C-alpha cells in the first residue's frame, strides 16, 4: 500500500528531520563546544591565515621540513583538487616518478644516509597529508641545521615537541605536524 | 561490431533466455 | 531387459535426437547445440572455410554426440515405458462390430457392420457371447449383461426391457440369450471412449527431489555458461584472445553431465531391485515415489477378496434337514462352470458324504439361466431342483400355488445385512433354505495393513461393490475407509483430490474400472490376475497378486532414496572439481604467467579439453554400475548420514576428477594423438 | 609487526561484539513490534498526525511501500541536482549537474551506492550534500533496515499473512536508531577534527607565497550518517582520508567500529527474536572466520609491498603510495578489508596503488556477494539466501526434505533463492564484457596491461553490490559509464530486494513442524562449514577466469 497520504508524510516528515533538524543541531552543538574544529583549525598570524593545523602546505624552500609528494591536479598540495596518483605496482611511470624523487632527495640532502625513507618517496592518499613520521622527519635534520644554523639538539627537540603518538601503539603511527613544526621553526629565528 | 561477436552475443542471450524460462518451469523440464 | 528392449529404446533413442524432443533436457540440450557447433566447425575447417586442425573438431564432436546418445539411451530404458497406454481399450473399441436390424422387432435380418457406423434410433441386435456394440436401451429380450468394467463385480446382472434395468453400456459382453439394443449415443462419447479419454490424457508428476536437483542443474549451467560465455571479451583485451573452437567446447566440458545422467542411473538400478523383489516395474520413478508416498488406495474385488464370492454356508429352513438341503444344492450346482457353482459343489462334498452322487453320465436335465425366470438348477429322475434368488424363486413359487413361506424372508434378509448374495434352493417347492454367498479376504492381511499403519500410510479401500459388502470388508480386513459405489471416474476424482494437497499417493487395483485412476496415480501396482487394460494403465505388475505387496516396494524405495542422495553428493563433488581441473587450460594463450596455475601439467588447452569430453562420457557410463552396487542401509541421523556421504562419496568424487583427466591425457600423449 | 596485526584484529573484534551486544536486544523490541522503553505516547501522537494509524501489509503491499518510497526520493534528489543553482546555501556559486552525472548520482544515493564520479568539493553545493545525499543516506539506511525486519517476521510468525506495517518500521528505525548514534558520532568526529559549518571557502596564504582555497563545508554530519548506516558517500573527492574527513586514528578506529556495528546488531537480535542464540552466533561464526582470514593475508602482501622500491634507493620495501602516513599499513589493509566486506565503500587509502594480491582480496569479497557483515540489512538478507541454498543443498545430499528454522522449504522458495543469487553476477560479468567490448568503455582505464581490465572489473563490480568504492584510476565520467553503472546499481539493490521479499511472503505462512530424520541441526561446525563452502564456491565458479586474467595475471608477471 504506497497509499499517497501515509506515503507523502513519512517521506516530507523524514525529509525536514533528517534535513534541517539533524545538520542543525549537530552544527549548534558543534560551534558551541568546539568552535576552533568546527571553523578549520586554522591558524592565525594576525590577520593572515597560515593555513589549516591539518592540510599542510607544499614547503620546498632549504630550511623547511619537507612532506611527501601530493600529485594534486593543478599544483602540489592543492585543497580544491584533493586525490593521489593512482599509479599501480606494475606500472613503469611510477618507477620513472620514483627514481627521480629519489635522485633530488639524494642531491638535497647530501649529509644524511643514502636510503632514502619510504614516505618521502611516495605520494599519500589525498594529497594533502601534512604528516611524517619521527625517523622520516629526523632524517632531515642535518639539512635543516645548516640551513638554519641550529644545533642537532635543538633540532630533535622541536621535532619531539610536534609528535603525537596515537592512544595505543597499534591503531596509527606516531607523526609530525610539519606545519607548526615549520612556523616554529621560523618563530624560533626571530 | 561484427558478424561472429554480433551472432555470439545473440546465442549466448538465447541460452540465457531458455534456461532462466526453464528454472522458472522447473516440473515441465 | 531382454534383448527386444535394448533394441526398443536404441531406436526410441535415435528418434529422440530430434531437437523438438530434446529441448525438454536443458543440460543435454546445450550439449547438443555445443555437438552440432563442433561438427559445424569441423566441416567448415575441412573444406577449407576456415584455418586449423579439423581432425580434432570432429573427435570432440563424435565425442559430444556419444555422450548425447548415450544420455537418450539411458533415459529411454528408465522412464521410456512409463506412462498409461490404453492400447486394449482402443482394440476392444476398433474390432467391434454389431448387427443392425432392419424391422426393429426380432423377427428380422442382421447386417454385420462395424461399430462406428451406428448412430441415435438405431435398431441393434446381439446374442450370446458378442460384445454390447454403444450404449442404448434394451427394448426387446432380457439377458445377462456382463457388467465387469464398470463396477468390478462379475457377478452377471440382468437387463431387460421395461422396468428400470434397461439401460446397458458398449465393451460389456453378454452372456444369457438375445436382446434387441437402441443406440443412445452418437459415436463421439460413449462410456468407453470417455475412459480411453481419461486413461491417456492423465498425466504423472515429478516427485519433490527432481525438480530440486534440477533447478541446481540449470543455477549451475547458467553459472558457466556465463563464466565461458564472457570469457571472450577479457581474454581478447589482452592481445591474442580465445578460440572459438575451445570456447565451445569447454563450455560443453565444464557444465554438469553428471548430474543430468543421474535419474538415469537411479532409475534403471531401482527397476533391478523391484524385479528382484518379484515386481516388475516399468517406471524408475515411480520406486523412489513408493520411497515416500503418503496413501494407498486400494480395490476390493480382485484386490483385497479372492474376486469371485466363494460359498460360505448353509442356512436350512424348519425342519428342512439340512442334510437334504446341501445334498440338493451339490446335485443342482453340479453341472455349472462359474466358480460360484463349484464352489457350492465343493463346500457340499467337503462338509458332507455325497462322493457317491456326483456324475456326469446320468440321464438327468440341467436347466440354465434363462435370463426369464432367473433360475437354473437341475432334473433328475421324478425330481426338479431350482437354484435361484428370491425373488425368481418367489415368483415360481407362487405361480405354482405353494405358499411362500414367512422364515426365508428373515433369514435372506439377516444373510443380506451379513454382507453375502444369498440363493434359495427348491425341490418343486418347499423351499429348502439359503446359501450364503460371501466373499473370502484373500489370507494374511490384518497384519500387513497394521504395518502399513505403523509406517505411516493411511489405508484408503475404494469399491464398486454396495456399501454392506464394502463395510463387512473394511472391517475383516482392517483399513481405515471405504468409499462403495465407486465409478470409475470417482476414484480419478478421489486420486486428483488426495495428491492436489501436495501428498503422493499409491493405488493398488486389478480391474479395468481401476486403469483411469491407476494412470492417475504415482504407484500404480497393478496385481498380475487383473486385465490387460489395468496391467498396462499401472507403471509395475505385482507377479505374487497380493495387496500388500507395498511393504517391501516401500522398503525398496526408501533405500533407492538413500544411493540417490549419496551419488547426489559424489556428482556434485565431481563436477565442482572437474571445473578447477579443466578452466586453467584456457589462458595459456593470453598470458604465459598463468602457465603457472597449470596444476596437473596437462599437455595443452586442446589435449585439456579432449580428456574432459572423454572423461564426461565415461563418467556418465560408469554411473550405472556405481547405483547397482548401492551403499549401507542402516539408519542414520541427518547430520551423521551428511558427515558420512561427505566423507566416502563427496570426497572420491573431489579425487576423481583429477585423476581421471590426467590419466587419460596420459593415454593421449603416450598413444601420439595429443 | 605480526603482533601488532594480530592485536589490532583482536581489538577491533572484542570492542565490535561488546558494543553491539547491547543495540542487539533494542533491534529484537523493535522486530516484536515492542515500543522503545520511553517512546509510546510520542509515537502515538506522531503517528496519528502522520496518518499511519497501524493496520498490516501483506508481502505485495510492504514491498510497494518500499518502492514507492525509494521511487518518490529518486525523482527528488535528481530533479534537485539539476536545479542547484537556484536553491540556496550556494556560496561559490556552482552550477547544476548534467542529466547523465545527475542522473547517475541520484540512482547511487537511493540504491545506498554512493558511487561517486565527480567532485564534491567543486560540484555540489552545502544543499545537494545537506538536504540531499545525507538524506538518502537515511532514507536508504531506513528501507534496507525494514526489508530484513520483514524477513525475520517471516521466519518468526506462525501461520500468518501481514509482516506489519512498513512506514512505522521506517519511522521507528529513522528516529530511535539512526538519529541519536549519528548525532553522538558526529559531535566526536567534530570534536577530533571535522568540520561543521557553512562558511565561504577560506583563502590560505601559505608560510611561503603560495596560495591556498580550503572548502568549508559541513562535514561532519554526513560523515556520522555515512559510516554509521553504511553508506560510504564521501564529502570530498579522495573519500575518508581527507583530513577534514579522517581527523585523527581514533576518528578511524571508530569509523571501522560504525561500519561493522548494525550488521552484527542484527545478527544478535537475528538470534534473540527466535529465542535461540545458537542460530544468531552461527552467523557470527561463519562471517568472522572469512573476515579474518581475509584480512591477514591483505595485511601480508601490503607489508611485502612494492618489490622495486627498495631496489631503486629506498629503505624498506613496504607499500606506502596510496596511503596515509596519519594510519599505518595495517590500518589501511584493514580498513581495505573491512570496507569492502561490509559493503560501506568508504576508502582511506587509495585500493589502486595496492599490490596485486592487495587490491584482488577486496574485490573478490565485493564479487561473493557481500555476505560478511555485509550491507546495513543487505548483508543479513543475502547471507540467508546463501543459508537456504546450503539447507537445500544439505537436504539433497542427505536424501530428505530441506527444513530451515521448523519451516519446510519448497520448491517455490528454491527457484526464488536461485535467480536472487544469480542477478548480481549475471549483471557483473555482462557490463564488465560490454565495458570492454566498446572503445568508451576501455578508454577510462588509468593503467595498462591487465590493471587496466582489474579496474574495470571492480568498477561494475562495486555498482553491481552496491558497494561504492572503486580503483579510481578509471575516468568514469562520461555518458556511457553513468548510465552503464546506473542501470547495474539498479537493477542489483531491487532484483535482489524483490525476491526476498516474494520468499518472506511464501514463508510467512507456514507453520513450524515438529523434528524428524530430515532435520539437521544448523549450527555447529558442521553447518558452518557448509555454509562457508557454498558462498566461497558459488562465488570462485563465477569469478575464477575474471580474476585469472586481472589480478593473477598480473601478479605472477
Ligand atoms: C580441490 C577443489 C575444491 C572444490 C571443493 C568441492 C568439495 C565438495 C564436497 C567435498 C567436501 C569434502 C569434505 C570432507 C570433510 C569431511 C566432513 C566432516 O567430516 O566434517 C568435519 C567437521 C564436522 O564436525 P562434527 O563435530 O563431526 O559434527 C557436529 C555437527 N554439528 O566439520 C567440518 O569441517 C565440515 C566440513 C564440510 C565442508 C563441506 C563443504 C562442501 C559444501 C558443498 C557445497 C557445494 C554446493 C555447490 C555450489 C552451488
Ligand atoms: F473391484 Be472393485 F470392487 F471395484
Ligand atoms: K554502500
Ligand atoms: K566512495
Ligand atoms: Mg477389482
Amino acid at each position: 500500500m504506497s497509499g499517497l497520504r501515509p506515503a507523502l508524510s513519512t517521506f516530507i516528515f523524514l525529509l525536514l528531520i533528517t534535513g534541517g533538524v539533524y545538520p542543525l543541531l549537530t552544527t549548534v552543538l558543534g560551534q558551541w563546544w568546539f568552535p576552533w574544529q568546527a571553523n578549520g583549525s586554522l591558524i592565525r598570524e594576525g590577520d593572515t591565515v597560515r593555513g589549516s593545523a591539518l592540510i599542510g602546505q607544499n614547503f620546498t624552500g632549504n630550511g623547511y621540513f619537507h612532506g611527501r609528494p601530493s600529485a594534486t591536479a593543478e599544483m602540489p598540495y592543492n585543497p580544491q583538487a584533493s586525490g593521489g596518483s593512482n599509479l599501480a605496482v606494475s606500472n613503469p611511470e611510477l618507477d620513472k616518478l620514483i627514481a627521480a624523487r629519489v635522485a633530488a632527495l639524494r642531491a638535497a640532502n647530501p649529509d644524511a644516509s643514502a636510503s632514502v625513507p619510504v614516505e618521502l618517496v611516495t605520494a599519500s592518499a589525498s594529497g594533502l597529508d601534512n604528516n611524517i613520521t619521527p625517523q622520516a622527519a629526523a632524517w632531515q635534520i642535518p639539512r635543516v641545521a645548516k640551513a638554519r644554523n641550529l644545533s642537532v639538539e635543538q633540532l630533535t627537540q622541536l621535532i619531539a615537541k610536534y609528535s603525537q603518538q596515537p592512544l595505543v601503539k597499534y591503531i596509527g603511527q606516531p607523526v609530525v605536524n610539519i606545519v607548526e613544526l615549520n612556523l616554529a621553526l621560523d618563530k624560533l629565528d626571530e | 561490431m561484427s558478424a561472429g561477436v554480433i551472432t555470439g552475443v545473440l546465442l549466448v542471450f538465447l541460452l540465457l533466455g531458455y534456461l532462466v524460462y526453464a528454472l522458472i518451469n522447473a516440473e515441465a523440464f | 531387459f531382454e534383448p527386444t528392449l535394448v533394441v526398443q529404446a536404441l531406436k526410441e533413442a535415435v528418434k529422440k535426437l530430434n531437437p523438438q524432443a530434446q529441448w525438454r533436457n536443458p543440460v543435454m540440450f546445450i550439449v547438443w547445440i555445443g555437438s552440432l557447433l563442433t561438427t559445424c566447425i569441423s566441416i567448415a575447417m575441412a573444406s577449407g572455410a576456415m584455418p586449423g586442425n579439423a581432425l580434432f573438431s570432429a573427435a570432440i564432436s563424435g565425442w559430444l554426440w556419444i555422450t548425447v546418445l548415450f544420455a537418450n539411451f539411458a533415459e529411454a530404458l528408465a522412464e521410456g515405458r512409463s506412462k498409461a497406454q490404453a492400447n486394449s481399450l482402443k482394440g476392444v473399441k476398433k474390432t467391434a462390430f454389431a448387427r443392425k436390424l432392419r424391422e426393429p422387432k426380432y423377427g428380422a435380418a442382421a447386417d454385420k457392420v462395424p461399430a462406428d457406423q451406428l448412430r441415435k434410433g438405431d435398431i441393434v441386435l446381439v446374442e450370446a457371447g458378442d460384445i454390447i456394440p454403444c450404449d442404448g436401451e434394451v427394448i426387446e429380450g432380457g439377458a445377462s449383461v456382463d457388467e465387469s468394467a464398470i463396477t468390478g463385480e462379475a457377478a452377471p446382472v440382468i437387463r431387460e426391457s421395461g422396468g428400470d434395468f434397461a439401460s446397458v453400456t458398449g465393451g460389456t459382453r453378454i452372456l444369457s440369450d438375445w436382446l434387441v439394443i437402441e443406440c443412445s449415443v452418437n459415436p463421439g462419447e460413449t462410456f468407453l471412449d470417455r475412459m480411453i479419454a481419461m486413461v491417456e490424457g492423465a498425466q504423472r508428476r515429478k516427485t519433490p527431489n527432481e525438480i530440486a536437483l534440477t533447478i541446481l542443474l540449470i543455477a549451475l549451467t547458467i553459472v558457466f555458461l556465463l563464466a565461458t560465455a564472457t570469457l571472450w571479451p577479457f581474454s581478447a583485451w589482452g592481445g591474442n584472445a580465445v578460440s572459438v573452437t575451445v570456447l565451445v567446447a569447454l563450455l560443453v566440458c565444464l557444465i554438469p553431465t553428471t548430474i543430468g545422467g543421474l535419474l538415469s542411473a537411479i532409475g534403471v538400478a531401482g527397476m533391478s531391485r523391484m524385479l528382484g523383489a518379484n515386481v516388475i516395474a516399468t517406471s524408475g520413478r515411480a520406486v523412489e515415489a513408493a520411497g515416500d508416498v503418503d496413501v494407498l488406495l486400494l480395490d476390493k474385488t480382485g484386490t483385497i477378496t479372492l474376486g469371485n464370492r466363494q460359498a460360505s454356508e448353509f442356512i436350512p429352513a424348519q425342519g428342512v434337514d439340512e442334510k437334504t438341503l446341501a445334498d440338493a444344492a451339490q446335485l443342482a450346482s453340479l453341472a455349472d462352470e462359474t466358480p460360484e457353482g463349484r464352489s457350492i459343489v465343493i463346500l457340499a462334498k467337503q462338509r458332507f458324504n455325497l462322493r457317491e452322487r456326483d456324475v456326469q453320465s446320468l440321464h438327468a436335465t440341467f436347466v440354465p439361466f434363462t435370463a426369464q425366470s432367473r433360475m437354473s438348477g437341475i432334473n433328475i429322475d421324478n425330481r426338479m431342483i431350482r437354484k435361484g434368488s428370491v425373488d425368481a424363486i418367489r415368483r415360481h413359487v407362487e405361480a405354482n400355488g405353494g405358499h411362500f413361506p414367512t422364515d426365508v424372508d428373515q433369514k435372506v434378509d439377516q444373510v443380506a445385512r451379513q454382507g453375502a448374495t444369498p440363493l434359495v434352493v427348491v425341490e418343486g417347492s418347499r423351499v429348502l433354505g439359503v446359501i450364503a454367498l460371501k466373499d473370502i479376504v484373500k489370507g494374511g492381511i490384518k497384519e500387513r495393513f497394521a504395518q502399513l499403519r505403523k509406517m505411516g500410510i493411511k489405508t484408503v479401500m475404494i469399491t464398486g461393490d454396495n456399501r454392506l459388502t464394502a463395510a463387512a470388508i473394511a472391517a475383516e480386513a482392517g483399513v481405515d475407509d471405504f468409499l462403495a459405489e465407486a465409478t470409475p471416474e470417482a476414484k480419478l476424482a478421489l486420486i486428483r483430490q488426495y495428491q492436489a494437497e501436495g501428498r503422493l499417493v499409491a493405488m493398488t487395483g486389478d480391474g479395468t474400472n481401476d486403469a483411469p485412476a491407476l494412470a492417475q496415480a504415482d504407484v500404480a501396482v497393478a496385481m498380475n490376475s487383473g486385465t490387460q487394460a489395468a496391467k498396462e494403465a499401472g507403471n509395475m505388475v505385482d507377479l505374487d497378486s497380493n495387496p500388500t505387496k507395498l511393504i517391501e516396494v516401500v522398503h525398496i524405495g526408501k533405500q533407492m532414496l538413500m544411493t540417490r542422495g549419496s551419488l547426489t553428493t559424489f556428482s556434485i563433488a565431481n563436477d565442482v572439481a572437474k571445473y578447477f581441473a579443466i578452466i586453467p587450460a584456457a589462458f595459456a594463450a593470453t598470458y604465459p604467467q598463468l602457465n603457472a596455475l597449470n596444476i596437473m601439467c596437462l599437455h595443452s588447452p586442446d589435449s585439456a579439453i579432449l580428456s574432459a569430453v572423454i572423461f564426461n562420457a565415461l563418467i556418465i557410463v560408469f554411473l550405472i554400475p556405481l547405483a547397482l552396487k548401492g551403499v549401507s542401509y542402516k539408519p542414520l541421523t541427518a547430520s551423521a548420514m551428511l558427515r558420512r556421504n561427505l566423507w566416502i562419496y563427496g570426497l572420491g568424487g573431489l579425487l576423481v576428477p583429477f585423476i581421471g583427466i590426467k590419466v587419460i591425457d596420459l593415454l593421449l600423449t603416450v598413444c601420439g594423438l595429443v | 609487526m605480526a603482533a601488532q596485526g594480530f592485536l589490532l584484529i583482536a581489538t577491533f573484534l572484542l570492542v565490535l561484539m561488546v558494543l553491539a551486544r547491547p543495540l542487539g536486544s533494542g533491534l529484537a523490541r523493535l522486530i516484536n513490534d515492542i515500543p522503545l522503553p520511553g517512546t509510546t505516547g510520542v509515537e502515538r501522537v506522531l503517528f496519528r498526525a502522520l496518518g499511519v494509524s497501524d493496520r498490516e501489509m501483506n508481502w505485495k503491499q510492504y514491498l510497494c511501500a518500499i518502492l514507492g518510497l525509494n521511487m518518490l526520493g529518486l525523482a527528488v534528489l535528481f530533479f534537485m541536482l539539476l536545479g542547484q543553482h537556484y536553491l540556496p546555501l550556494n556560496p561559490q556559486q556552482l552550477p547544476g549537474l548534467s542529466w547523465d552525472l545527475a542522473l547517475n548520482t541520484a540512482v547511487s544515493f537511493v540504491t545506498n551506492t554512493n558511487w561517486r564520479s565527480y567532485s564534491g568539493e567543486t560540484t555540489l553545493s552545502y544543499f545537494s550534500q545537506m538536504a540531499g545525499l545525507t538524506v538518502q543516506n537515511f532514507l536508504s539506511a531506513a528501507s534496507g533496515i525494514a526489508v530484513i525486519f520483514a524477513l525475520i517476521r517471516a521466519f518468526t510468525r506462525q501461520s500468518m499473512s501481514t509482516l506489519g506495517n512498513a512506514w512505522v518500521d521506517l519511522l521507528r528505525i529513522t528516529l530511535w536508531v539512526l538519529v541519536p548514534v549519528a548525532l553522538l558520532i558526529a559531535l566526536f568526529f567534530i570534536q577530533q577534527g571535522a568540520l561543521q559549518n557553512f562558511l565561504p571557502y577560506q583563502a590560505v596564504n601559505t608560510v611561503e607565497g603560495a596560495q591556498q582555497l580550503l572548502p568549508m563545508g559541513p562535514v561532519a554530519s554526513q560523515e556520522a550518517i555515512k559510516m554509521l548506516g553504511t553508506n560510504g558517500g564521501g564529502f570530498f573527492n579522495a573519500n575518508s582520508s581527507h583530513p577534514f574527513e579522517n581527523p585523527t586514528a581514533l576518528t578511524n578506529f571508530v569509523q571501522m567500529l560504525a561500519i561493522f556495528l548494525i550488521p552484527t546488531a542484527l545478527c544478535f537480535a537475528f538470534g534473540e527474536v527466535m529465542g535461540d542464540r545458537r542460530q544468531g552466533r552461527m552467523l557470527l561464526w561463519a562471517m568472522s572466520v572469512i573476515f579474518v582470514i581475509c584480512v591477514g593475508v591483505v595485511m601480508w602482501a601490503e607489508v611485502q609491498g612494492n618489490p622495486h622500491l627498495l631496489a631503486l634507493g629506498t629503505d624498506s620495501s613496504i607499500n606506502m603510495e596510496g596511503k596515509e602516513s596519519r594510519f599505518g599499513v595495517l590500518v589501511s589493509s584493514l580498513f581495505a578489508v573491512v570496507t569492502t566486506a561490509a559493503s560501506c565503500g568508504a576508502v582511506i587509502a587509495m585500493h589502486d596503488s595496492f599490490t596485486a594480491l592487495g587490491g584482488m582480496v577486496p574485490m573478490w569479497l565485493m564479487q561473493i556477494g557481500e555476505v560478511v557483515f555485509g550491507g546495513v540489512g543487505s548483508g543479513l538478507y543475502g547471507m540467508m539466501l546463501f543459508v537456504l541454498l546450503a539447507v537445500f543443498i544439505a537436504g539433497l545430499m542427505i536424501g530428505r526434505t530441506p527444513e530451515y528454522l521448523g519451516k519446510k522449504i519448497d520448491v517455490r522458495e528454491m527457484k526464488l533463492t536461485a535467480l536472487a543469487i544469480l542477478v548480481t553476477p549475471t549483471l557483473v560479468l555482462m557490463g564488465a564484457a560490454l565495458a570492454m567490448m566498446t572503445d568508451a568503455g576501455r578508454s577510462a582505464m588509468l593503467n595498462p596491461g591487465p590493471h587496466g581490465f582489474s579496474e574495470v572489473l571492480y568498477a561494475v563490480s562495486s555498482a553491481a553490490n552496491n558497494n561504492g568504492s572503486a580503483f579510481a584510476g578509471l575516468s568514469a565520467n562520461s555518458p556511457f559509464w553513468n548510465c552503464l553503472l546506473a542501470f547495474c546499481m539498479f537493477v542489483g539493490r531491487f532484483g535482489v530486494i524483490i525476491p526476498v521479499m516474494a520468499i518472506a511472503g511464501s514463508l510467512v505462512s507456514k507453520k513450524s513442524q515438529a523434528a524428524s530424520s530430515g532435520t539437521l541441526p544448523t549450527h555447529g561446525p558442521l553447518f558452518v562449514g557448509l555454509l562457508i563452502g557454498t558462498v566461497l564456491l558459488v562465488g570462485a565458479l563465477t569469478f575464477i577466469p575474471a580474476l585469472a586474467l586481472g589480478p593473477v595475471a598480473e601478479y605472477l608477471s
